[PDB]
């Protein structure tokens, strides 16, 4: 098959920037290329095809040129709408291969997570476990790291970390921590702390719960 | 005519 | 507009067998070229077969060539692809497009991805499906004394995916976070937050409602204020 290869595969630039997405070829493609926006939740549309060439309903400021392996995408402007992740696929020959893809993020002003603390649900105990949730919402970078203390010692074993994608109308991200232990393991300690460490701030963002004071 | 394989195709 | 839907996927143990279906509307589709195209966990997109629009000629892909079978029924505007002799590799979303020959001065330029569907999921695995356990999160003790109120659904330890979370059934979608579940053990756990407003929980109620499809199961949790 021919081997298409995107440069770059996450970039970010600001709303108002032109960004150029790359793909290059193995072989010379003949100028058979054609690129695709897969948006965050799956969808797929035909951007450009015979590299220049733009579909009906897509803006201006998309532009594709190439000339036999190098291809370019330019976004003339970047609107909000463009975070989504760039494809481009050449039809020179069978297979139709893809390349691998190309995540735009926007970058923007910093913001700081608003933090909530979940203590385990009732109905979770009755049952045998105890999961205690930290939502991290709204922030800006993507980059945060959280650490679960409890009775000052931090735990690090039984902890899933998930960061949402980039939230298309204020480019936020937001990420969730749960500390799953047995309901035994969690009766034995009284103080539950969510510690998380970002650019907004020097000190740590600290959520707690004392089982008592819960 | 029908033909939707790779390159330029007429009728 | 153009309607491209398919359905089908679900778990398959490794040398099963699934049928995928693709409905579509609002085009003549006896006019068009179908195609089955895949994307893998790790974002990698792949070309997996296509029929002309006569139903005669089918051309596959060599990892494909040989277990699946694609095929039409050009009066029910709906498109096939029976999947057998499966492989976990052929974990992937489904998708299924119709070619679109443009119009260049000297030809015509034939695309083969021109519309896609939203796609569906196959998970192909010996993993028994396993149900989700649904638990509430509600605010701690300590008197609310804040704005807005964060409220939270945790739905641990499920397989295959996917599983839909809405929050009261679609009537409240500003300020939902639905975070991507992140496979614990063996099983899956995703969870979900909704900001609603202080004067509206408790007083109105909130419900984050779940449905697992693969294990047919739909469970609506109040979220109940916490009890000391």
């Amino acid at each position: 098959d021919i081997q298409m290869t995107q440069t770059t595969s996450s970039l970010s630039a600001s709303l108002g920037d032109r960004v150029t997405i790359s793909c290059r070829a193995s072989q010379d493609i003949s100028t058979y290329l054609n690129w695709y926006q897969q948006k965050p939740d799956g969808t797929v549309k035909l951007l450009i095809f015979y590299t220049s060439r733009l579909r009906s309903g897509v803006p201006s400021r998309f532009s594709g040129s190439g000339s036999g392996t190098d291809y370019s995408l330019t976004i003339s402007n970047l609107e909000q709408e463009d975070i989504a992740t760039y494809f481009c696929q050449q039809g020179s020959r069978i297979p139709p291969t893809f390349g691998g893809g190309t995540k735009l993020e926007i970058l923007r002003a910093d913001a700081a997570p608003t933090v909530s603390i979940f203590p385990p649900s009732s109905e979770q105990l009755t049952s045998g476990g105890a999961s205690v949730v930290c939502f991290l919402n709204n922030f800006y970078p993507k980059d945060i790291n959280v650490k679960w203390k409890i009775d000052g010692s931090e735990r690090q074993n039984g902890v899933l970390n998930s960061w949402t994608d980039q939230d298309s109308k204020d480019s936020t991200y937001s990420m969730s921590s749960t500390l799953t232990l047995t309901k035994d393991e969690y009766e034995r300690h009284n103080s539950y702390t969510c510690e998380a460490t970002h650019k907004t701030s020097t000190s740590p963002i600290v959520k707690s719960f004392n089982r008592a004071a819960c | 005519x029908l033909l939707v394989t790779a390159g330029l195709v007429l009728a | 507009e153009v309607k491209l839907v398919e359905s089908g996927g679900g778990l398959v143990q490794p040398g099963g067998s699934l049928k995928l279906s693709c409905a579509t509307s609002g085009f003549t589709f006896s006019d068009y070229y179908m195609y089955w195209v895949r994307q893998n966990s790790e974002k990698r997109l792949e070309w997996v077969a296509f029929i002309s629009n006569g139903g005669g000629s089918a051309f596959y892909a060599d990892i494909v060539k040989g277990r699946f079978t694609i095929s039409r029924d050009n009066a029910k505007n709906t498109l096939y692809l029976q999947m057998s002799r499966l492989k976990s590799e052929d974990t992937a979303m489904y998708y299924c497009t119709r070619h679109t020959l443009y119009d260049t001065l000297y030809g015509n330029y034939p695309v083969w991805f021109a519309d896609w569907g939203q796609g569906t999921l196959v998970t192909v695995s010996a993993a028994k499906t396993t149900p989700p356990s649904v638990y509430p999160l509600a605010p701690g003790s300590a008197a609310q004394t804040n704005s807005m109120v964060t409220l939270g659904c945790l739905v641990k330890g499920y397989f295959p995916e996917p599983v839909t979370v809405t929050w009261n059934s679609g009537s409240l979608s500003s300020g939902v976070h639905t975070f991507p579940a992140v496979l614990q053990s063996d099983l899956y756990t995703l969870s979900s937050s909704v900001t609603v407003p202080s004067s509206s929980r408790p007083s109105e109620t909130v419900t984050c409602n779940v449905a697992h499809p693969a294990s047919s199961t739909k469970v609506d949790k109040k979220i109940v204020p916490r009890d000391c």
